């Protein structure tokens, strides 16, 4: 073998395989497992630490970490488990016979790539290695040269609008916003009805809540006053242990969170405002090009609804005469695997991967000099 | 004897501690086939006897030849398997401790020739022919009783002995052979009820099925194809060309007849491997409590006509089992995996019974007829042991780590006594023991056998844990708990060169025949032997002959739990070795040159795989020791007293005063030679061979005198 | 310088030497040499005689006189290879150390080695080696009759 | 020889053997009886119990009674088992909850007394689960003198949702003796607590609803039955044997104010978290003699289904080797290859004292 | 009185009740309804079906004991009735409806926790006004601050709400389901290594008595455990009601030690030192300094002897080395929420924030989530 592999390490699930492949071998939570209580079967062959679908397997005797936040590596020995994790056990390759696209988002620490180097050429011995902005992966997915693309992960929603293959880098937008404080203002409001979660374990349970129940309201003070004088929008959810939980408005103030982040206490303002205000700091005639193409991706754009409430609301920003379209492929979830593929199996990018020659002769600055 | 030296070039060394360069197996397996190809296929190490098949009816067996070896010592005549017969004999009749030779090789290597011929020099030689000849041909005609019953087809021979058998020929003080014995240790009984892939069952079901009348079969499931059963079809490969199983029948069932098996027990006896048939096409369900119950009723419908037990108290065995406390007796239900080990382990159970039970059988009628009681004068017992060989295959499994391990502690012993053996010479003529350094299997029968930390209590552990446990486990807790160790690996443990060789599920160990790599799959489900009290309690009540002999009421009184396979085997193994510390092994190691069973072709790359499983260059290394050669001073002065002037025609005095006059003429170097009590020691064998080769110039003198004389004495003669 | 000979010698050599010259010539063969010393009880090897031949064949004629005769002899007079080199000799090419070697072995050795018996000598040998028939010679008892 | 002693020192009997067996070989009443020898113990008291004033030495899993607790330990090792001590390390049992100063002086007595070469000492239903074949599921063990619940989950306990009820056999011997005198049956001294054990031990069931059986036996003589005590007095029990069981399920009947074993069962499930129940109502292990009625699982079964979700399986384990199950899953344990490591040797006791055991156990 | 406010902190293991204006809370009592057990033989006796408070609590021998309240949450409506009845009828004597209500709740609580709390006053006690304060809000207007984080740490339920200028910030609150009740049911469990068998309702209360007399927070817990595991001088000796003398050493540390280490009680929570830590650097863009100035506590487990020094010690070590950490405990911290409830109803600020009867009859038991 010789084929590129690809990591989109994102903040919530790493998601991995070889270029060429249509989707991802390796799908698993970005979690390290360990354990909280007392071990008590003897000869049992308990692991000191799990990692990924063993750990959300095991929940109920682990406390549960993410070493990634808000796109930041924050834990590097949780980290450097969870590449040994991916390249040894889900995808059962040496990572010395390949070279690794590794994924990141806009506007993060220069640390945060220094590290990823040092890491794959120091601990994993690649023979060469890139890092690539999720969100231009994410629109090189769509078979597109042009668009802004909105890119809401687990931990950080970024636009980036890219012209003709050129990112305007000064229009580039993030938030440090997404799908987990969205699981986290789910546990605050789930409180209301009297639920309790608090625990790591029901983290989980609570963002399986949210991915399964939850939509976005195409006015939101329309869904208030249908769920404040009916039923008519009030499902179930049964518990591991089959209690039997029930949510109405909860359903839709948790995904409103995305166009109003003051319910989460934040200032800044919606994905809809944040992707506006990057298409208007961009230049007056690549505006009309950024309006047509607005690529969604990650899974916090996954919502049913959330297509048509941002096309409602980016209409009522725009000029009344602009085409505005967002474009939600069913996949979206994996377009910043899909782009990764793809940029990665092109012969005009080959000689892009910084190799490990190139890294003792420079150390891990490289990066930055080449990405 | 150093008459052969001259002709070293064509004929080889006849002892390969002579070979100059003798860490070189290269140089070995050339000694070997300058050997074969001059149809010599006999040299030892020392005293090992180290044999080549020929595929050839050579005439070196005839009765001409017996006479030659016997009552003459073994280095003073070229190697033959009568030199090892006759040493092995005189030992008997002079040290009166027991004796055995360990016949090892690959499966054809020419094993049972060696064991047909020791067995006629035995009988043609011995002080009461006629008794001699009648226990041979009833050692002998055993074969087919249990060869059907004990060996199997592997991947790598269609009938290979999975037992290691042993017989005895019995002795008076007169050296009479009164009698034989024989005995059988560490039967495959895996095999019963799992086989690999392209390997069959033990030969008999086939033999059974393919030839049979069909009113025999009628008695029993009469179904003539073997897929029809459970533990015939695991292995796919039951059907085979090679393999006339028809006619293997036809010739065991009149085996069966001629060593005096009466009818109705050959009747007993099929009905017991009937009953290992049915019992592997029972199917378990699980009722509501996770609980198992037999569904099917047609295997129990014969099993209880065959086995000859109650079916309501067979179906509760099967299911049950059965705890004995405060006098009181608790049927636990069994579950699904419980069940179908509890069945199999009858079946292993039943198997390996009946299988000793022939073995009693034949043993009985092999004893002697007279009293052999004090006051009596003495009687002792001459041995040929027959244990299968080391077993390297594209997959290893459970089985091969039991041979190999089985292997590696016989290896153990054997170097332990060689070493032993040499040391005690050296100190006994006052020779410093010059260090030589070995392959230590002790490190790795420590690594398999080790109380709470080898292979085996890990693996006995995994068989006794709570929770759902796999091979995958097993493997997880001894890469956790064997880790350091030199001679263990895994592909987690391994490098990342070396873990392109080695896969997941798999762990290698480094033995003396070199690594081999062991698949993990299924090491569990062949670990357990759950036969619980309560299955022993009913086949113990049987109206079958054999199984109420193989069955006693005693064995019923043991408080333990079921011992495991590896647990069995170890046990069973460490019994083997103290049988074999006792006794004085003679051995003779079997070389097959090609597979194609062909005279003449001698195949080295075969032939380097056998001389390492056999453990020859490790043999040679320990027996060479610091010299390689010694010999009494009287021996090697009168032999090359010719070449020193003070010394020839005869010496003034003492022999080693003699030969410390002759090797400074010789001009051997001090560290060339050494002087003990009444041997010389010659380090390398070049001063040997250039000592040979100065008497074979001198010969030309000698015989110019005797010549010269004659010529003198003729005229004397023809006139006045 | 080890022993000189005695006139009865020289008359007892000279007598012998007398049915080789016959003619009265005086002078008898350069190899016919080794006939004389052998009739006269000698036991000379033929590379013993070729080099004390060596210092007389050096003008041709193919014959030496009685003085240069008398002088070789006195040459071979010091040293007689004796019974107890020869026996131990025999000692070497009996395989079995036992006493007795084999019509062939012998048969075998005589025509191998070094100034080699021919096949009409072997048999000459073997006729009286084989001594009642059996097909062995008893080496120790052969030499003490051919040393006599 | 160096085999492990495995020993179930609970309140009422003694189990005892080695770590090999199938099942223990010294099974014997833990009791000293006095005359009312100097002493005598298990069997032989048992046996003479007319002459006797039968006590006890362990009450709710506490020793209370060292001297004649040490000749309990003497007997096992010297009558029942008939080996020195000195060459066996040994396996010790014990409630979850007990005072510390228990396994303090259990841990001096084996070493300085027995002078045993390394012990150890395991929690009751933590080793139940070993002979069940388990390592995820809330076991209730409920012997003579406690009934408690350990909750374990991948082999991890959850300490936190331990439960322990000071209310077992002998709570329900004592209740079987005040029920029975309605009746004008009179049982008062030690060695008749042993009679109406034997009358418990026999003629107790579980009643699957208990006011329906209450108004049965009020109908119609169908649940009396009958025993003759070894003077040949016959009792008649009828409504008296469920009664007693019941007591387990209401602890009300006997003035205590806990839950009964179905809601203590319950609340220990409901103390560990949500991830964890689904697979703790599938393995409810049961274990020791108070187990054993009929009717008791299925009780259970129907009591747990009323308290937890519908859309749960709730499973009850109850092994035939119910009684021995303790004891069989410590010869599991003190079998096992990575549990011999776990020993507490003399030579740690030499450093540390008595206090060892709260640091290895 | 005309229509002097009540103030009812119905707290979750004692109810707290008066009038605004008085300096401290004139009822305090237990908030247990207890029933008995066995059954009453003495036929001259006029023996109740239920006592409530003191009357169930100086009785708890003979009484099986259940409070309404659990963490907070209103668990049994029936029990709660009966001791607001009690609070009025009884310990205040007087009419409910003659008087304005001020009520107390947790933050994050269950939202038909007020409803019902608001629709048992009107339809019930027919109360003229009322309004559902939250109780880390009084601890500050109790305190005299606009500004502070306050940690209030009751029987059921500990807290963090940071309050800044007036404003509270809803994300930064933190709530904690383990406080003085937790506590007690951890008490009972060490005090079974000596062998103290506590099981009843009533023994509950006895373990509670030793929490409020022995217990206290050590300054540095490793070094206390190895200080009590080498000498005598930590411990001490309490009398039980029937004259058993019990002794608690290392066991009166370790209790209150479980604020602080959560995993003691098999919870996986973070302490209060870090959840108050957790709260502050969850503030706006202006505000964490003056917060690390105004740590206020609150409740009745914050009482414990070395509490206040350990909390310091505690955010010293996770908050940046130039702030002043400084920590508000006054004496009367265990009637704070009451004392702070007592200035908020006295407020002529406050006076049309009331939600009043005719407004329930407009709009259903939802006005509380309008109006507070
Ligand atoms: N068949 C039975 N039916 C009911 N109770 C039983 C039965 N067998 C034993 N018991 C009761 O079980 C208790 C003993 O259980 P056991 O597991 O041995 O507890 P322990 O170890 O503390 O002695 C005794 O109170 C005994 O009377
Ligand atoms: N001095 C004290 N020391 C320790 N704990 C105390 C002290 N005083 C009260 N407590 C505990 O505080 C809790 C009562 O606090 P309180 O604020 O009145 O509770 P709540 O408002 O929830 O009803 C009880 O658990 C009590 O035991
Ligand atoms: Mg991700
Ligand atoms: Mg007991
Ligand atoms: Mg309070």
């Amino acid at each position: 073998e010789t084929t590129a592999l690809v990591c989109d390490n994102g903040s919530g699930l790493v998601k991995a395989g070889f270029a060429g492949d249509d989707a991802p071998r390796a799908v698993f939570p970005s979690i390290v497992g360990r354990p909280r209580h007392q071990g008590v079967m003897v000869g049992m062959g308990q692991k000191d630490s799990y990692v990924g679908d063993e750990a959300q397997s095991k929940r109920g005797i682990l406390t549960l970490k993410y070493p990634i936040e808000h796109g930041i590596i924050t834990n590097w020995d949780d980290m450097e488990k969870i590449w040994h994790h991916t390249f040894y056990n889900e995808l059962r390759v040496a990572p010395e016979e390949h070279p690794t696209l590794l994924t990141e988002a806009p506007l993060n620490p220069k640390a945060n790539r220094e590290k990823m180097t040092q890491i794959m050429f120091e601990t994993f011995n690649v023979p060469a290695m890139y890092v690539a902005i999720q969100a231009v992966l994410s629109l090189y997915a769509s078979g597109r040269t042009t668009g802004i693309v909105l890119d809401s992960g687990d931990g950080v929603t970024h636009n980036v609008p890219i012209y003709e293959g050129y990112a305007l880098p000064h229009a580039i937008m993030r938030l440090d916003l997404a799908g987990r404080d969205l699981t986290d203002y789910l546990m605050k409001i789930l409180t209301e009805r009297g639920y309790s979660f608090v625990t790591t374990a029901e983290r989980e349970i609570v963002r399986d809540i949210k991915e399964k129940l939850c939509y976005v309201a195409l006015d939101f003070e329309n869904e208030m006053a249908t769920a404040a004088s009916s039923s008519s929008l009030e499902k179930s959810y049964e518990l591991p242990d089959g209690q039997v939980i029930t949510i109405g408005n909860e359903r839709f103030r948790c995904p409103e969170t995305l166009f109003q982040p003051s319910f989460i206490g934040m200032e800044s303002a919606g994905i809809h405002e944040t992707t506006y205000n990057s298409i208007m700091k961009c230049d007056i005639d690549i505006r009309k090009d950024l309006y047509a193409n607005n690529v969604m991706s990650g899974g916090t754009t996954m919502y049913p609804g959330i297509a048509d409430r941002m096309q409602k609301e980016i209409t009522a920003l725009a000029p009344s005469t602009m085409k505005i379209k967002i474009i939600a492929p069913p996949e979206r979830k994996y377009s910043v695997w899909i782009g990764g593929s793809i940029l990665a199996s092109l012969s005009t990018f080959q000689q892009m991967w910084i190799t490990k020659q190139e890294y003792d002769e420079a150390g891990p600055s490289i990066v930055h000099r080449k990405c | 004897m150093e008459s052969a030296l001259t002709a070293r070039d064509r004929v080889g060394v006849q002892d390969f501690v002579l070979l100059e360069n003798f860490t070189s197996e290269a140089a070995f397996i050339e000694n070997l086939r300058r050997r074969f190809r001059e149809n010599l296929i006999y040299t030892y190490i020392g005293p090992v006897l180290v044999s080549v098949n020929p595929y050839r009816d050579l005439q070196i067996y005839s009765r001409q030849h017996m006479e030659r070896y016997r009552g003459v010592s073994f280095y003073e005549v070229p190697p033959h398997l009568f030199a090892v017969a006759d040493t092995v004999y005189r030992a008997l009749r002079t040290e009166r401790r027991d004796q055995a030779v360990m016949i090892s090789g690959e499966s054809g290597a020419g094993k049972t020739e060696a064991t047909k011929r020791l067995l006629q020099f035995y009988a043609e030689t011995c002080p009461a022919p006629e008794r001699g000849g009648a226990v041979r041909d009833r050692l002998l005609q055993s074969n087919p009783v249990l060869e059907a019953f004990g060996n199997a087809k592997t991947l790598r021979n269609d009938n290979s002995s999975r037992f290691g058998k042993y017989m005895d020929v019995q002795f008076d003080f007169k050296g009479a052979p009164v009698g034989g014995h024989i005995l059988s240790y560490l039967l495959e009984k895996s095999r019963v009820v799992h086989q690999n892939h392209g390997e069959r069952n033990f030969h008999v079901f086939y033999q059974l099925l393919e030839g049979g009348e069909e009113e025999t079969l009628r008695r029993l499931g009469l179904e003539r194809n073997p897929q029809s059963y459970l533990y015939l079809v695991k292995g796919q490969c039951a059907k085979v060309s090679s393999i006339n199983d028809k006619s293997d029948w036809k010739v065991m069932r009149k085996a069966l007849s001629v060593i005096d098996f009466t009818e109705d027990e050959v009747e007993d006896l099929l009905s017991i491997v009937a009953s290992v048939l049915h019992l592997g096409n029972i199917h378990f369900a699980a009722d509501e409590d996770s609980n198992a119950q037999v569904t099917t009723e047609n295997q129990l419908k014969y099993l209880t006509r065959l086995l000859g037990v109650e079916g309501t108290t067979l179906r509760e065995a099967l299911t049950h089992r059965k705890i004995i406390a405060k006098g009181e007796e608790l049927l636990s239900p069994l579950n699904l995996e419980q069940a179908a080990y509890a069945r199999d382990a009858l079946a292993k159970a039943v198997y390996s019974r009946t299988f000793t039970w022939l073995v009693r059988k034949i043993n009985r009628s092999l004893a002697s007829k007279d009293a052999e009681s004090p006051s009596w004068r003495s009687t002792t017992v001459l041995g040929l042991l027959d244990i299968y060989g080391f077993e390297v295959f594209q997959h290893n499994s459970f089985e091969q780590f039991c041979i190999n391990y089985c292997n590696e502690k016989l290896q153990q012993l054997f170097i332990e006594l060689t070493l032993k053996s040499e040391q005690e010479e050296y100190e006994a003529e006052g020779i410093a023991w010059e260090p030589v350094q070995y392959f230590n299997n002790k490190i790795i029968c420590d690594l398999v056998e080790e109380k709470f930390k080898g292979i085996i209590s890990i693996l006995d552990e995994e068989c006794l844990r709570p929770g759902e446990a796999t091979d995958l486990t097993f493997l997880e807790k001894l890469e956790d708990t064997v880790k350091p160790h030199p001679h263990f690996l895994t592909h987690k443990l391994a490098d990342q060169k070396t873990r392109k060789s080695l896969d997941r599920g798999e762990f290698r160990l480094l033995h003396y025949a070199g690594e081999v790599t062991y698949s993990v799959t299924g090491f569990l489900d062949k670990n357990n032997d759950l036969l619980f009290r309560n299955l022993k309690e009913t086949m113990c009540s049987s109206m079958n002959p054999i199984m109420a002999q193989c069955f006693d009421k005693s064995e019923l009184s043991d408080k333990k739990r079921p011992e495991t396979v590896a647990t069995q085997f170890k046990m069973s193994l460490l019994q083997l070795v103290e049988i074999l510390r006792s006794k004085e092994p003679a051995y003779i190691r079997c070389i097959k040159p090609n597979d194609a069973k062909q005279p003449g072709r001698f195949d080295e790359v075969l032939i380097r795989h056998q001389v390492k499983y056999l453990g020859l260059m490790e043999n040679l290394r320990v027996r060479r020791a610091g010299f390689a050669y010694r010999r009494k001073y009287e021996a090697f002065l009168q032999r090359y007293k010719s070449l020193c002037p003070e010394t020839w025609p005869m010496w003034a005095g003492r022999p080693q005063d003699g030969v410390a006059v002759l090797v400074r003429h010789l001009g051997y170097k001090p560290e060339e030679y050494k002087m003990g009590r009444t041997k010389i020691f010659i380090r390398f064998p070049k001063t040997l061979f250039a000592t040979e080769d100065s008497l074979e110039v001198r010969r030309q003198s000698l015989a110019t005198k005797i010549q010269a004389a004659w010529r003198g004495f003729h005229w004397r003669q023809k006139f006045l | 310088m080890a022993d000189q000979l005695t006139e009865e010698q020289i008359a007892e050599f000279k007598e012998a030497f007398s049915l080789f010259d016959k003619d009265g010539d005086g002078t008898i063969t350069t190899k016919e040499l080794g006939t004389v010393m052998r009739s006269l009880g000698q036991n000379p090897t033929e590379a013993e005689l070729q080099d004390m031949i060596n210092e007389v064949d050096a003008d041709g004629n193919g014959t030496i006189d009685f003085p240069e005769f008398l002088t070789m002899m006195a040459r071979k007079m010091k040293d007689t290879d004796s019974e107890e080199e020869i026996r131990e000799a025999f000692r070497v090419f009996d395989k079995d150390g036992n006493g007795y070697i084999s019509a062939a072995e012998l048969r075998h050795v005589m025509t191998n080695l070094g100034e080699k018996l021919t096949d009409e000598e072997v048999d000459e040998m073997i006729r009286e080696a084989d001594i009642d028939g059996d097909g062995q010679v008893n080496y120790e008892e052969f030499v003490q009759m051919m040393t006599a």
